[PDB]
Order: structure tokens, then C-alpha cells, then sequence
């Protein structure tokens, strides 16, 4: 019945978004998980001594 | 300091005692599961293992349920009349009809006793009743007729009686449990209910229960489904049927069949209104199996019930070679000596020896 | 000239029944660790060489065969054990879901190490006491008897008739059955069978050999080894 | 009537042909010049054992010391991480749970499942015990999930096609959101605390927003069912694990499917996903009875966690990411690290 009224307009709503390049994406993810690196101790392992777990 | 750690260790040992204490009691149960589609008498069940083996068995909210079907009832009747193809009609109780529609839609109404005494005079026009007759078309409660004639009993304010509280239908909005125990051995079981579903991505939480029991509506095979033209009622719960025995979830679980509701097959085979072989053409040629043992009858309505359940059988025994069994059954609801008859199949006696510890042989 | 390396065999080859014994959880599956436990790595390989006596100690002899015996006593009353669980479980459903192990145990040890540990022996005769004063073994007042009783009457007891009612469900409820049930009931019986026939044989009165005596003994012996495999 | 369709198709047409401008370079041939992180192998350091049934949930304290985990039988139970200590045994009225979940300040415990209600529990309180503060049952069909943002407002998912925030004090729906098609499975919160997703079974997921309540975007490029979802630290991007053996990492600004994480010797379903702290991992439980280690950037399994018996159904990472524990259908729990 009426359902696609609203629908439609929901619709049309969304398609009124920006966007961005992919690349600027990619770089921003990159860079981040680039920076971030020093205190992630599951890549490097821990030392013993510093562990709490052991 | 090491005051903390006596006190940690201390509760830890607490906790650890409990939890050894639960664990035995814990698997020392039997767990059951119902299934079924829609006006099949599962909840039925439950609420007669509540009335037998445990002392339980609102009054107040009883009253007004009670009163609430026989109220939804005399108007599906009175209002399909003029909508049915046929021309069929009832003179004076056309001024009843006014108010019927009026109160047809109400968020409430009080019950005045007006009502009780139109409603009876149009329950006795013999038009009225020829709609009855003819309910294969439009829906219409089962718990009708019983309660339709039983009204100045209940009208003389007043407790419900005696199996009223097994005919009223309530819906079931969750799940539905009850706990009992019947010799030394406490058993478990639930209801899933929840409306009707076509997913069901909750079955795979049940990979660990004894027994799957289901239930059919064996006297339903000329109405529709709830919503309306999908197909008969008997052949929405044998494709249900055909779906749960080949789930990969569910491929070592046993099936109790019930092949409830058998007084009204019993009844409407006797009259000749409908014919089975009209929605089900192969039932013509159909010969009774040389092994029978019908109850106490007439081999019409014997022959009629071998039928559906050979239909039901035939699926099982196809996609089912070892882990998986089927139990046929005939069990009238609402009569308590009937599941008490059962008894479960003395206790799915037959089960428990051999499934148990013989397998390994 | 070829017999040499006989006996070697033999005692290599009892080896590899020990290492699949040693190679092997649930409220029944605690008793086969009793059957697992209770022999061929010590008294087992002891024969090959006493083929040739030791003679290292007499001391030593009284346990050597007071072990074997406990362990064949022991390994008895764990069958019979089994067996009864087994008819327990399934005659009745109803109820069904360490310490009768060590009963068991203490059970074989009371019959076994006394009449060892108490150095008591046969009749003193000329050959008897020339045997005892310098490995012979026989004994007297119906000892032998009594020990296969305990022992080896145990089964036809409870594995004769534990059967009887389990077998008698299998018709009513409806091949395989008998198809496992013998190969349990008929390695543990031909095996077992033999040396009841010639115990009360020896004693009674002889018509009996040394050395067919001990070859049927011997027989059998591979049990152990044999029980570890049919189980699970 | 009928023309009202072709708008609705005109404008499906239209998302897809900007969705199709919109791309310029697969993240694939920029991330292809770094160093592969290399083989990762991790021991079970603690096993936590004490329950009975299956565990179905699962969620870290704010302290990444204690955790709560649900089971089937009806018992909740927090762990000391670090001396293996049990501290309290909590039953519930319905044996049947789903969800479980862990305040941010540590005072409050919250256990749905398929009663439909969603209920809390109170830990730090006079007299040493707990019991119900209050329950809320203004759903219907069963539960998913459930979280905390506050002290006083926790947001459910049930399977009617529904989300809601709730509120402690009162006890009613303060909004409300619709527009899925199918059964809600999981959600995430940002860590910004203003936008939530939700993967549904019609292989789509939305974007939310919190305090308007009306739905933002839209992802649809999957082929089955979904049952996981979790953030990036970033709270810029999402990796959703489907039914079908594919992972897929979505992203906010981009609109689009970055990569597909599958392998061609395995056709199981995923049960939980999640992240490592700086995002280079990407872990994710399986139903072929262990789990798996991916690369967010390459798209490689790169270690292999079997120290299980059955299937996975839960995972989750400290906030200190220092450890990495998964629940099972086996009733033990794990420590890795
Ligand atoms: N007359 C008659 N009715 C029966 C019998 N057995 C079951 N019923 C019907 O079963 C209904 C019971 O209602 P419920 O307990 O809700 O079971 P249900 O109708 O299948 O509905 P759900 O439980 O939601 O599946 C009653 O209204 C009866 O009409 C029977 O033996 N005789
Ligand atoms: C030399 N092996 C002996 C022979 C006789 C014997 C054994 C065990 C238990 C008994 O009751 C016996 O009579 C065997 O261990």
C-alpha cells in the first residue's frame, strides 16, 4: 500500500551522500596501522619478564 | 597481603563445591521439545501434564478468557453470512445484527447481560446454524460449539468449571515451560510457541534433548492455512514434518508422533459433506494393510486413519537408516484418560531398553 | 639347532603385546584401567628364561608366582565386574546415570600372598621335599580347587547367566547380537577352559604331565594382551 | 502504485552507477609493497573450566582482568584472569541465554536470551549478594545482543526485525529502529559512542545513528546470512563475517568492499570476528571445530589456533590487548597469548 511511499523516499535520502576516493581511504588505513604499530604486543611477542600472563 | 588470597581461595572452593553439588542434579533430567504448526494442541499437552502428575492445577483471568472466545466467536459466524457466496440467510434479529457490528470492533466491552440473551435466540435461528455447517471456507475457532451451548451456566459471575481451562485457546507470546517429576525421575518440557516462523535459527540451541514430540492436526484437511489460499492444513505440517527430519542440526534426535484431535475426524467422516479423496485423489484406491488393530469399529472411518498415517510414515522411513526412528500414535487432547493411556508409551517403555546400551552390541 | 632362537621370539613378541596394552574416560570406562594394569613386561618373561631354573633366590620364586596369580585372579573378578555393570545398565533404565576396584583387588591379594607368604606347601613326599629343600609346583589340601572356585568358577556363575536375560531382549525387541557377544564370551571361555580340566585332574590323582601342564598354562597367558585389543 | 517501483529502481540504478564512478584503485596494489608480518604461533597460557553446557557468550571487563561468560544450563560466572578464581555464581529464571555483557564501570551484569527479556544484575552492592534490578520486556522474538553505553542506557537487537535503546530508570523503548528484512544477529558499538551497525540475515548491514535514530547507509554485497560484526579502533571501517566462508572489510567514507577474506579449502560459516589492537590483525572463529588468523592488509591466513573440540561461538580481545581468549560448545574456555 503505502509502504514504498516512505520507502522511496528513505531511498532517496541515501543516495544523497558524498563519497571519496578509494585511495585516500586506503592511504588513511595504511598510515594508521603504520603509526600504531609499537603497542600491539600479539605481533611482537612480549618478554617473559613483562608478562603478566607468565 | 595473603589475607586476600585465603579469602579468593576460600570463596573459589565455595563455588566449586555448589557447582559439583548442581552438576549431577543438573544430568540427572530428561528434556523434551514439542513441535507442530498452528491449531494443533501443543499447549494442550502441557497443561494435562500439569493437571495430572503435579498438585498444580487466576481464576479470575480465566473468567474473563472464557467469556473473551465465546465473544469472538458469534461474530466470525454472523459476520461471513452476507460474505459467503452462497445466499444463505436467516427477521427481528436483523436489529441484533446492529450492535453486532458495533461491538465487533471495541478495545473493550463490559458484557452487559443484554447481550447474553440476543445472542442465544440468534444462536437458535436455523439459518444461523446452516452457516455452521459450512465452515470449511471461513475460519472459525474449534472451541466454538462447546462453549456457544454452555452459556447461562457460565452467565449464572462465576468460576469456570472443569476442562474449560483445557478448551479456552490463549496465544503464546513466549516459551512455555513446565517442570514435573513421575517416579524418582524429573522430567522437562517446553514449549517454543512463538507465533509462526520461517527461519528457525533457534533450532540450533536444541542439539541435545532425548526426544522431539510432534503433534498434527489429524481432522484438519479442507482448511485453509491462517493466511488464506496457501494450500490445505494437512499438507503445511507434512512439509513442516519433511523439513525438521532432514536438518543437519537435528540427525540424531528420535520423533514422537501424535496424531492428535480424533473424535472430530471421527465425526466428520461420518457424514459425507466432504470426501477425502476429492484433496486427495490417491486415498480411492487405498487398501486397509493386512496388520490392523483397530480400537474397541465401523472400517470406514478405520480405513481413513491408516491413510494419513501411512503418508506421515513413508517420509521417515526413506531418508532414515539407523540414529533415527519414528513412533506413530493416536491420542485424543482434551480426553485425560487418553495421554494418560499413553502414559507416554509406558514411558516410551519400548525405547528405553533397546535405544539404551544395545546399540553397542 | 634352530629351537634357540625360539624362545627369544616369544619373549620379543610378548614385547609388542605389552607396548599395546601400556598404548591404552567415563563412569565405566574406570575399570578397564584395572585390566590395563594387571604382568607380561616381569612374570611373563621371566619363563623364557627359567626354560633353561634361575635359582638366584628362593625367596624370589614365592613372589613370582604369587604375582601371576594375583594377576589372574584380578583380571577375573574384572570381567565379572564388567559383566555384571554391563547387566546393571541395561536390565533396568530407570536408575543407571575406585571403590569396588580395590575390593576386588584386596580380594585377590588375601587368597594369592597368604598361603605363599606362609611358605606352606604340598604333602612332604620324598620328591616333594627333595624338590622344596633344593621350580616344582603342586600343591595339597585341596587348594587348587578352592583357588579355581574363587577363580574360575566366578565366571559360569555370573558370565554364564549375565547373558541369559540381555540375549533373551534381543528377540523381543528385534544377527549382530550374537555376531560380538560370542567373540567376548568365547575368547574368555576357550582360553580360561583348559587348565580347570587338569588342575582337579593333578590333584584328584598321575594321568597328567609336567610339561603339558605347563604348556597349557603357558596357553592363555596371551589374554592379557588379548583383552586390551577386543576392548574398545 | 506501480510507478512507484521505478523511482525506487531509477534510484538503485543511480547508487550503483556512483558507486561504480567512485572507485579508482583496489586496495591491493597499494598495500602490496609492505613486509608480511610472518608465521604467529601462541600457547594456551590459563584454561578456565567450571561450566557444564555450551557457552554461547562472552564479553572482556574494562580492566582486561575479569570476564563474563553465559551458559546453556542457566549460570553466570566471573573469572580472575590472572589466578584462575571463580567470584560469583548467578542463576537465572529461564535456562535458555544468548547474550551477556559487562558495564563499563564494572557495578552491572546484563544476561538476555530467548525469554525475551532483557535483564541486569547488580554486582557491588550492600549485603554481599546480587539479584535483579530490572527487567525489560518490550520486545518480541528472541535476543542477540546487548551493550552498555552508560550506567543508565543499554541497547538491544532482538529478531523481529528491531532495534532499541533502552533506559535503566524507566524501563521503556526510548527510540526505536526499523527498515531490516529479516532476524538481527549482532551489533558494535563505535568507540565514539554515537553510530552502531547491525548485521541482519537478508545479507545487508546499516549504519545507525544513536541520538537522531533514522538509518544512514547501506551494505548489501554479501550472499548468505550474517552472524558477526565488529569496529576498527580507527571507527572509520567494519569487517563483517558471514555464513559463507567469506570475510569482507567494509568502509564508511569508500561505500565499498575492500577485500574478501576466503580460501578455497574451507566451505564452514564464521560465528564471531574481531580486531587486534592496532588493527593489523583480523581473528575470526570458525565452525570446523578451531579458529583463524587473517592479515587486515593482505589477505593471508597467517596461523592457526586448534585447541578446541568443538565449534567456536564466541571471541573477544582485551582493551589492553595483551590477551586473546575463545569460548567453545565444549563448556572450556581458553587463554591465548
Ligand atoms: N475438540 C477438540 N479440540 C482439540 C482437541 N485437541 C486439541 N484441540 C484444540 O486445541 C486447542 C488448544 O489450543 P493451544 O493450547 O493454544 O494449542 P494450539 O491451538 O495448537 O495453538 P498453539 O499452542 O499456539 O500452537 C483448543 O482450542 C482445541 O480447539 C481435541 O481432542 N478435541
Ligand atoms: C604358574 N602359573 C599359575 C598356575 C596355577 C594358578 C595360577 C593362578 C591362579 C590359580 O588359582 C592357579 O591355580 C597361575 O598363575
Amino acid at each position: 500500500i503505502a509502504q514504498a511511499r516512505k520507502l522511496v523516499e528513505q531511498l532517496k535520502m541515501e543516495a544523497n551522500i558524498d563519497r571519496i576516493k578509494v585511495s585516500k581511504a586506503a592511504a588513511d588505513l595504511m598510515a594508521y596501522c603504520e603509526a600504531h604499530a609499537k603497542e600491539d604486543p600479539l605481533l611482537t611477542p612480549v618478554p617473559a619478564s613483562e608478562n603478566p600472563f607468565r | 597481603q595473603r589475607n586476600e588470597e585465603k579469602a579468593q581461595r576460600e570463596a573459589n572452593k565455595k563455588i566449586e563445591k555448589q557447582l559439583q553439588k548442581d552438576k549431577q542434579v543438573y544430568r540427572a533430567t530428561h528434556r523434551l521439545l514439542l513441535l507442530g504448526a498452528g491449531e494443533s494442541g501443543k499447549s494442550t499437552i502441557v497443561k494435562q501434564m500439569r493437571i495430572l502428575h503435579v498438585n498444580g492445577f487466576e481464576k479470575a483471568t480465566k473468567v474473563q478468557d472464557i467469556k473473551n472466545n465465546l465473544k469472538e466467536a458469534i461474530e466470525t459466524i454472523v459476520a461471513a453470512m452476507s460474505n459467503l457466496v452462497p445466499p444463505v440467510e436467516l427477521p427481528e434479529n436483523q436489529f441484533r445484527v446492529d450492535y453486532i457490528l458495533s461491538v465487533m470492533n471495541v478495545p473493550d466491552f463490559d458484557f452487559p447481560p443484554e447481550f447474553y440473551e440476543h445472542a442465544k435466540a440468534l444462536w437458535e435461528d436455523e439459518g444461523v446454524r446452516a452457516c455452521y455447517e459450512r465452515s470449511n471456507e471461513y475460519q472459525l475457532i474449534d472451541c466454538a460449539q462447546y462453549f456457544l451451548d454452555k452459556i447461562d451456566v457460565i452467565k449464572q459471575d462465576y468460576v469456570p468449571s472443569d476442562q474449560d481451562l483445557l478448551r479456552c485457546r490463549v496465544l503464546t507470546s513466549g516459551i512455555f515451560e513446565t517442570k514435573f517429576q513421575v517416579d524418582k525421575v524429573n522430567f522437562h518440557m517446553f514449549d517454543v510457541g512463538g507465533q509462526r516462523d520461517e527461519r528457525r535459527k533457534w533450532i540450533q540451541c536444541f542439539n541435545d534433548v532425548t526426544a522431539i514430540i510432534f503433534v498434527v492436526a489429524s481432522s484438519s484437511y479442507n482448511m485453509v492455512i491462517r493466511e488464506d489460499n496457501q494450500t490445505n492444513r494437512l499438507q503445511e505440517a507434512l512439509n513442516l514434518f519433511k523439513s525438521i527430519w532432514n536438518n543437519r542440526w537435528l540427525r540424531t534426535i528420535s520423533v514422537i508422533l501424535f496424531l492428535n484431535k480424533q473424535d472430530l475426524l471421527a465425526e466428520k467422516v461420518l457424514a459425507g459433506k466432504s470426501k477425502i479423496e476429492d484433496y486427495f485423489p490417491e486415498f480411492a484406491r487405498y487398501t486397509t494393510p493386512e496388520d490392523a488393530t483397530p480400537e474397541p469399529e465401523d472400517p470406514r472411518v478405520t480405513r481413513a486413519k491408516y491413510f494419513i498415517r501411512d503418508e506421515f510414515l513413508r517420509i521417515s522411513t526413506a531418508s532414515g537408516d539407523g540414529r533415527h526412528y519414528c513412533y506413530p500414535h493416536f491420542t485424543c487432547a482434551v480426553d485425560t484418560e487418553n495421554i494418560r493411556r499413553v502414559f507416554n508409551d509406558c514411558r516410551d517403555i519400548i525405547q528405553r531398553m533397546h535405544l539404551r546400551q544395545y546399540e553397542l552390541l | 639347532v634352530w629351537v634357540v632362537g625360539m624362545g627369544i621370539v616369544m619373549s620379543l613378541i610378548v614385547l609388542a603385546i605389552v607396548f599395546g596394552n601400556v598404548l591404552v574416560q567415563t563412569v565405566t570406562n574406570y575399570f578397564i584401567t584395572s585390566l590395563a594394569c594387571a604382568m607380561g613386561l616381569a612374570v611373563v618373561p621371566f619363563g623364557a628364561a627359567h626354560i633353561l631354573t634361575w635359582t638366584f633366590g628362593n625367596f624370589w620364586c614365592e613372589f613370582w608366582t604369587s604375582i601371576d596369580v594375583l594377576c589372574v585372579t584380578a583380571s577375573i573378578e574384572t570381567l565379572c565386574v564388567i559383566a555384571v555393570d554391563r547387566y546393571f545398565a541395561i536390565t533396568s533404565p530407570f536408575k543407571y546415570q575406585r571403590v569396588i576396584i580395590l575390593m576386588v583387588w584386596i580380594v585377590s591379594g588375601l587368597t594369592s600372598f597368604l598361603p605363599i607368604q606362609m611358605h606352606w606347601y604340598r604333602a612332604t613326599h620324598q620328591e616333594a621335599i627333595n624338590c622344596y629343600a633344593e621350580c616344582d609346583f603342586f600343591t595339597n589340601q585341596a587348594y587348587a580347587i578352592a583357588s579355581s572356585i574363587v577363580s574360575f568358577y566366578v565366571p559360569l556363575v555370573i558370565m554364564v547367566f549375565v547373558y541369559s536375560r540381555v540375549f533373551q531382549e534381543a528377540k523381543r525387541q528385534l544377527h549382530k547380537a550374537l555376531k560380538t557377544l560370542g567373540i567376548i564370551m568365547g575368547t574368555f571361555t576357550l582360553c580360561w577352559l583348559p587348565f580347570f580340566i587338569v588342575n582337579i585332574v593333578h590333584v584328584i590323582q598321575n594321568l597328567i604331565r609336567k610339561e603339558v601342564y605347563i604348556l597349557l598354562n603357558w596357553i592363555g597367558y596371551v589374554n592379557s594382551g588379548f583383552n586390551p585389543l577386543i576392548y574398545c | 502504485l506501480d510507478q512507484l517501483r521505478q523511482e525506487a529502481e531509477q534510484l538503485k540504478n543511480q547508487i550503483r552507477d556512483a558507486r561504480k564512478a567512485c572507485a579508482d584503485a583496489t586496495l591491493s596494489q597499494i598495500t602490496n609493497n609492505i613486509d608480511p608480518v610472518g608465521r604467529i604461533q601462541m600457547r594456551t597460557r590459563r584454561t578456565l573450566r567450571g561450566h557444564l553446557a555450551k557457552i554461547y557468550a562472552m564479553h572482556w571487563g574494562t580492566d582486561s582482568r575479569l570476564l563474563v561468560s553465559a551458559s546453556q544450563d542457566g549460570k553466570l560466572i566471573i573469572w580472575d584472569s590472572y589466578t584462575t578464581n571463580k567470584v560469583h555464581a548467578i542463576p537465572l529464571r529461564s535456562s535458555w541465554v544468548m547474550t551477556c555483557a559487562y558495564a563499563p564501570s564494572g557495578n552491572y551484569v546484563a544476561c538476555g536470551g530467548l525469554d525475551n527479556i532483557c535483564s541486569i544484575y547488580n554486582l557491588k552492592t550492600r549485603e554481599g549478594n546480587v539479584r535483579v534490578s530490572r527487567e525489560l520486556a518490550g520486545h518480541t522474538g528472541y535476543l542477540s545482543c546487548c551493550r552498555f553505553l552508560d550506567d543508565n542506557q543499554i541497547v538491544t537487537s532482538s529478531g523481529d526485525t528491531t532495534c532499541a535503546l533502552w533506559d535503566i530508570e524507566t524501563g521503556q523503548q526510548t527510540t526505536t529502529f526499523t527498515g531490516h528484512t529479516g532476524d538481527v544477529m549482532s551489533l558494535s558499538l563505535a568507540p565514539d559512542t554515537r553510530l552502531f551497525v547491525s548485521g541482519a540475515c537478508d545479507a545487508s548491514a546499516k549504519l545507525w545513528d544513536v541520538r537522531e535514530g533514522m538509518c544512514r547507509q547501506t551494505f548489501t554485497g554479501h550472499e548468505s546470512d550474517i552472524n558477526a560484526i565488529c569496529f576498527f579502533p580507527n571507527g572509520n571501517a567494519f569487517a563483517t563475517g558471514s555464513d559463507d566462508a567469506t570475510c569482507r572489510l567494509f568502509d564508511l567514507r569508500a561505500d565499498q568492499e575492500l577485500m574478501t577474506y576466503s580460501h578455497d579449502n574451507i566451505i564452514c560459516g564464521i560465528t564471531s570476528v574481531s580486531f587486534s589492537k592496532s588493527g593489523r590483525l583480523l581473528l575470526a572463529g570458525y565452525d570446523d571445530f578451531n579458529c583463524n588468523v587473517w592479515d587486515a592488509l593482505k589477505a593471508d591466513r597467517a596461523g592457526v589456533l586448534a585447541g578446541h573440540d568443538n565449534r567456536v561461538s564466541c571471541l573477544g580481545v582485551t582493551d589492553d590487548g595483551m590477551a586473546v581468549a575463545t569460548g567453545s560448545w565444549d563448556s572450556f574456555l581458553k587463554i591465548w597469548n
